[PDB]
């Protein structure tokens, strides 16, 4: 400032008009290099390395969800291989499969009847993050990444859900007729196929 | 719910979204994420670059205009 | 027709950050591009600037009538005739036989 | 289409209001036939019908309105007929959510034409002004299309300090949704309705970029072509210009893995060196020049097949690698310093 | 399932023995 | 440089002595901000190191 | 696989390859690798300052062109 | 010009292995030597006459 009014003074009245875009500029960009913050050796926290270990998060993450899928997709086969659907059990009536339930302790299938499809827990076991930090300490973005993980990846959907005839002495059926014969359909033909008049 | 409207904000979720927003708009171009090198962002950088030598030539231009002007005829 | 039809009951499969998500499906539903496509390319090109280059060729016939025309076009059909008859004998598959043809 | 074409000719020669008032009829009837299949058509097959004539009906409405004004035609009929064309498709798109590439290709040539005819109708300026002015609009569009395509298929980021509380992760997980077939009646579910929801948005993202990028190759083709001229001085500021930009353009096709949008990108680069030859032969005729046109424009495909066909099958040291790479940042960099030379705006200044 | 599915099953199962 | 060579252009000529102090301390200042830029090091990690 | 094609490249790759081709380099010529000194570096640059010499000169004399014009027929 | 090259960098997208089943040796020939022989892998071979 001391500059410009020195040469106003002096009588020049060149930095009139247009002319005082330069001290405009200038002044700016002076503002602008004593407005970047900290910076230093010690204070290494900066978008260059932040958004390295978020990208080396997110990267690690993804390996644990192909674990899980891998998991889930062994769950899957071998609950079906055990529990088929109605329509299917028709042309595997001469297969070695029918009547192929035993009641000598070790078969922990007898009993137990498939009523339909649902979600169910899966087999797997999480372990709680060792140090975690307090909420004001948490960065948003592994947050909200490891918060959402936690809730979807919990539970496996469209599996076959069952009731067991050995735990309760009734099961009342309440609904609409068709509904409620409907089922029992299901589950008379399913129990027929999979245990012998004997047991 | 929680997340809409126009609530206050912080410096480290300015970031953050940038981050988000980087890394999906590179799995729309090339369908995977690696992201081992991250080239959106040098050729951002390279068009700011661009623009910012335009506007420095422009007031060289500027500058010539007041040390040799075409007023002085005669 | 008697016919057996498999069933394809299966457990439903989620991905919920929405990055991971977005190419994950993406790369299932489409093709990415190739070297086979590419040479494809290449040959469409090609045949599309010659026959450009005729048409311009035949042009300047109207106002200049001279051996030109004719000395120029002539060598351009002899080299890519020549190349496809290279083509032609080396060919193992019908895109091979495209590209010739 | 061809009844508004003979209709278009004859406003082009005579300056009667016959084709404005003898159109627009003809719209209101094809409108209306595409209004009764809209509310009639159910299957996929009614919809491909559907969308030919809904899509017949925008033509002529637009050259109905475009040929309103009176006297010659110029700036004043093209501006109410890109508006209202703009405004045709972006309305059929928002209503019928097919046909996204199409329309969307409709909209940008829309849009971008009709703020170009505006400059010209409001101030006298110059052609390529206006023409230089839309090179630099796409340039920096191209970058932008990534980010325009998330936004308009509805992707969102969600960024909120975890409800100022700490994790659940016992919560009880999200409710499965249900669905059913014609057909197969019988009702299966399928999952959360957070998640599939976003398999729908992937591939209209998938659409918009790819029409997006049409558009954009279009209006790059038509501008870099009509700035080049042999006459003018300095012939050559003109010409390296669309060398760098069609370098630009070529080389950035490697960042897309997609069949057609990577050739499309190419197919820009290559046809705008094709059209530019073409306008330096028929113009300044002469021996020499037609002799090297001609030989270019067959030369410079031919290289093009032998590099796409070798490159594949050889291997290369990281040197080479990091050097390919590097063309592209430094032919993006003089785009705007020659733009503004082009542009005459050094001297107006150095002469204010 | 319908009375006609479960028939049907129910047919296809009278047909053998242990 | 170029807001102190306008001046020249128009003949005030007022730097010089008294004048010329303004931009010749100041052009210190700017000095001395890039050099608190470039802060931090030690490290030691190089090419020929490496 | 096998790393065909244009693919990008880290600058760590960058100085790895060169290393190697310079130890190669040194094979064929001295038939040993200890290399206690690497004379190959030391002479290339040696080169690159000849040139970058003359260039200085050739900036001098561009110079002197417009302190005192003057001309020749080119 | 004599074909030597360079070993190519794995760009980060596999995990080491230790020990992958070994590359099989080659066998060699002549008329009056009639006995064949075998002496070691081809990316191994090769470099003797390349050097």
């Amino acid at each position: 400032g001391g500059m410009v009014a020195m040469v106003f003074a002096s009588g020049s009245h060149v930095f009139g008009g247009i002319g005082s875009i330069f001290p405009l500029f200038m002044m700016v960009g002076i503002m602008m290099m004593m407005f970047r913050g900290m910076g230093g050796g010690q204070q290494q926290m900066s978008r260059p390395k932040l958004d390295a270990m978020r990208a080396q998060f997110m990267l690690m993450l993804d390996m644990l969800r192909e674990t899980a899928q891998e998991s889930a997709d062994s769950m899957d086969a071998n609950y079906r291989w055990f529990h088929p659907a109605p329509n299917t059990l028709a042309a595997a009536v001469g297969s070695p499969r029918m009547w192929e339930r035993k009641p000598d302790g070790k078969d922990l299938n007898f009993g137990v009847v498939r009523v339909g499809v649902g979600m169910t827990r899966p087999e797997v076991t999480w372990g709680e993050p060792q140090n975690m930090p307090t909420d004001i300490e948490l960065e948003p973005v592994t947050g909200k990444a490891l918060q959402e993980f936690g809730r979807y990846q919990s539970v496996v959907y469209n599996l076959p859900k069952m009731v067991s005839l050995l735990v309760e002495p009734w099961y009342a059926l309440v609904g609409e007729r068709e509904q409620v014969l409907g089922l029992m359909r299901a589950i008379i033909c399913q129990l027929a196929f999979s245990h012998g008049p004997d047991h | 719910g929680s997340g809409y409207g126009l609530g206050l904000s912080t410096r480290t979720q300015v970031t953050g979204y940038q981050f988000l927003a980087r890394r999906t708009a590179m799995a729309l171009t090339r369908w995977r994420v690696r992201m081992e090198i991250e080239p959106g962002r040098r050729q951002t950088l390279a068009v700011v670059a661009s623009v910012s030598a335009a506007l420095v030539i422009c007031l060289g231009a500027l500058l010539w205009s007041f040390i040799s002007p075409s007023g002085q005829l005669n | 027709w008697i016919r057996f039809i498999a069933d394809t009951e299966r457990r439903s499969q989620v991905i919920e950050h929405i990055s991971t998500a977005v190419a994950s499906d993406l790369s299932k539903r489409f093709a990415r591009i190739d070297p086979i496509v590419a040479v494809q390319v290449g040959a469409s090109m090609v045949a599309t600037g010659v026959v450009l280059a005729t048409g311009v060729l035949g042009w300047w016939r109207w106002h200049h009538n001279t051996w030109l025309t004719t000395i120029y076009t002539a060598v351009i059909g002899v080299l890519v005739l020549a190349v496809a008859m290279l083509l032609l004998m080396r060919a193992k598959t019908d895109a091979d036989r495209r590209v010739a043809d | 289409v061809l009844a508004t074409g003979v209709l278009g000719w004859w406003r082009w020669h005579h300056n009667t209001w016959l084709t404005t008032i003898y159109t627009a009829v003809i719209g209101v009837l094809v409108l209306a036939v595409a209004m009764l299949l809209l509310m009639r058509a159910k299957t996929d097959a009614d919809r491909r019908v559907a969308d030919i004539m809904l899509m017949s009906a925008i033509m002529p409405v637009t050259v109905a309105a475009a040929a309103a004004p009176p006297g010659p035609v110029g700036s004043p009929q093209a501006v109410l007929g890109f508006g209202v064309l703009t405004v045709a498709a972006a309305l059929a798109l928002r209503f019928t959510g097919r046909r996204l590439g199409i329309y969307t290709t409709i909209v940008i040539i829309g849009a971008l034409t009709m703020l170009a005819a505006l400059a010209r109708m409001v101030a006298a300026t110059s052609a390529v002004t206006l023409l230089s002015s839309l090179l630099l609009i796409c340039v920096v569009a191209y970058h932008a299309a990534p980010a325009l395509s998330r936004r308009l298929a509805g992707i969102r980021l969600p960024v909120f300090p975890s409800a100022t509380s700490r994790w659940v992760f016992e919560a009880r997980p999200d409710l499965p949704t249900t669905v059913v077939v014609s057909g197969g009646s019988a009702p299966v579910l399928e999952g959360p309705s957070s998640v599939r929801d976003v398999l729908l948005q992937a591939e209209r993202a998938r659409s918009f970029l790819s029409g997006l990028l049409t558009g954009l190759g279009v209006m790059v083709v038509v501008c870099m072509t009509s700035l080049c001229d042999p006459h003018t001085g300095q012939r050559w500021l003109p010409l390296i210009l669309a060398g760098f930009t069609s370098g630009f353009l070529l080389l950035r096709g490697r960042s897309y893995v997609d069949r057609w949008q990577s050739i499309t990108l190419a197919g820009t680069a290559v046809i705008i060196a094709a059209a530019v030859c073409v306008r330096y032969a028929l113009e300044l005729s002469s021996p020499l020049a037609v002799s090297i046109v001609a030989a270019i424009l067959v030369l410079l495909p031919a290289a093009g097949m032998a590099a796409a066909a070798h490159v594949p099958h050889t291997i290369y040291s990281p040197l080479f690698r990091k050097f390919v790479e590097w063309i592209e940042y430094l032919c993006l960099m003089p785009i705007f310093p020659l733009a503004l030379w082009l542009m005459n705006v050094y001297a107006a200044i150095r002469y204010r | 399932v319908s009375i006609a599915e479960a028939e049907e099953f129910a047919q296809k199962l009278a047909q053998w023995r242990l």
